[PDB]
């Protein structure tokens, strides 16, 4: 099981969401809580004491109900159930650990990394700054299928790793629209903003939907060939912060549960903008506010990944894209967290 | 008109591992004429 995990991992998903909502209003929002979670629950390996349980705790687990050990078991069977072979779905999850050529790194926490996450190790020479962002960022690229590029935007002098993962998903959809019908049509931004976007359109199927007579809502969900679906949740004109502000796992399970039974199954004209959106995000700025200020402070303690030097946290980015289109989606999104003495 | 749904407003998106009950992405699209 990873399902001992996935509780902490979705509270953590809407938990960053409600942060990036609340703080940057009216913008597209895009990003892999997966991969957040599966990097500073890797990081973590590295930190010791305090800084270790913090890290965990500020990722949702119970350590009262969960051993650190059914954490990292349950990302190893997470990333591998993720990794193994599907039919009309592509998801590939993995890690890396690039390490300053000249230090000694402890042979545990690199052990853990590889057995836990199946981090890949490279070395590289961190006084070459130009070199080792392009090594790290041509990496995720390649990994991501050209959709990440640019991950890691700066790198100080004095840092000694930087540690990523990334996330690829590519799935069809069970039920997807013809090309031919697709065609401009007006996207309401908001009551005085306008735009024109390409509009699939499919009316001959059934589909998976509710219109919510407790919230202002309807809930489309839509299967992927595969073990992945997708929700998409239309707040009512003017409603998104109402949505928003209730957007919790136990709202997602709610939905879940209640397109779990046929009278929510019905014939559907559905109306879908063929589109692309991503996210960029700082998170040494954004995770202090959801319980990482240890790790982001001169408290930390990484001295599990190695005894030469005395190590603090760096820059840490996250960037995602979403491809929206007839045939299925495409999702994409790496992560990074660099280290420095 | 209960059997139509027209996404032509904001809308939320979360894309879930049915095999591992994870949020694998999750976001928001205000103005999908943004890249
Ligand atoms: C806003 O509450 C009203 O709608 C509820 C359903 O809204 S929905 O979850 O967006 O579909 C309704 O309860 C329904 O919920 C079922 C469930 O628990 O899964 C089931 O228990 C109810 O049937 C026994 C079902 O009622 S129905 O869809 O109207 O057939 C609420 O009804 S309730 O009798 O108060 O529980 C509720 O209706 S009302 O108070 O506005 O008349
Ligand atoms: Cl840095
Ligand atoms: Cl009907
Ligand atoms: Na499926």
């Amino acid at each position: 099981g990873s399902l001992k995990i996935a509780p902490a991992n979705a509270d953590f998903a809407f938990r960053f969401y409600y942060l990036i909502a609340s703080e940057t209003p009216g913008k597209n929002i895009f990003f892999s809580p997966l991969s957040i979670s599966a990097a500073y629950a890797m990081l973590s390996l590295g930190a010791c004491s305090h800084s270790r349980s913090q890290i965990l705790e500020g990722l949702g687990f119970n350590l009262t109900e969960l051993s650190e050990s059914d954490v990292h078991r349950g990302f190893q069977h997470l990333l591998h159930t993720l990794n193994l072979p599907g039919h009309g779905l592509e998801t590939r999850v993995g890690s890396a650990l690039f390490l300053s050529h000249n230090l000694k790194f402890l042979a545990k926490f690199l052990n853990d990394t590889m057995a836990v996450y199946e981090a890949k190790l490279f070395h590289t020479n961190f006084y070459d700054t130009v070199g080792t962002i392009q090594l790290i960022n041509d990496h995720v690229k390649k990994e991501t299928r050209g959709k990440i590029v640019d991950l890691v935007s700066e790198l100080k002098k004095d840092v000694l790793m930087v540690l990523v993962n990334y996330i690829y998903f590519k799935a069809l959809w069970e039920k997807p629209f013809i090309s031919s019908r697709t065609t401009p049509k007006d996207f309401y931004v908001d009551e005085n903003t306008t735009v024109r976007v390409p509009m699939m359109l499919q009316d001959q199927e059934h589909h998976w939907y509710l219109h919510d007579r407790y919230l202002p809502c309807s809930v489309l969900r839509m299967d992927y060939k595969g073990d992945a679906t997708v929700f998409f949740i239309l707040p009512n004109q003017g409603k998104m912060r109402e949505i928003e502000e209730v957007l919790t796992p136990e709202m997602l399970m709610r939905w879940n549960n209640l397109l779990r039974k046929r009278n929510f199954y019905k014939k559907l004209e559905l109306h879908l903008p063929k589109f692309s959106i991503s996210g960029s995000y700082v998170l040494d700025q954004i995770l202090p506010r959801l319980g990482f200020t240890d790790l982001f402070s001169k408290w930390a303690d990484l001295s599990g990944i190695t005894k030469q030097q005395k190590l603090e946290a760096s820059k840490s980015f996250h960037k995602a894209t979403l491809d929206v289109d007839e045939a299925g989606t495409e999702a994409a999104a790496a992560t990074s967290f660099a280290i420095k003495f | 008109n209960r059997h139509i749904l027209r996404f032509n407003r904001p809308f939320l998106v979360v894309i879930f591992s049915t095999s591992t009950q994870s949020v694998l992405f999750l976001g928001k699209v205000v103005d999908p004429t943004k890249p």
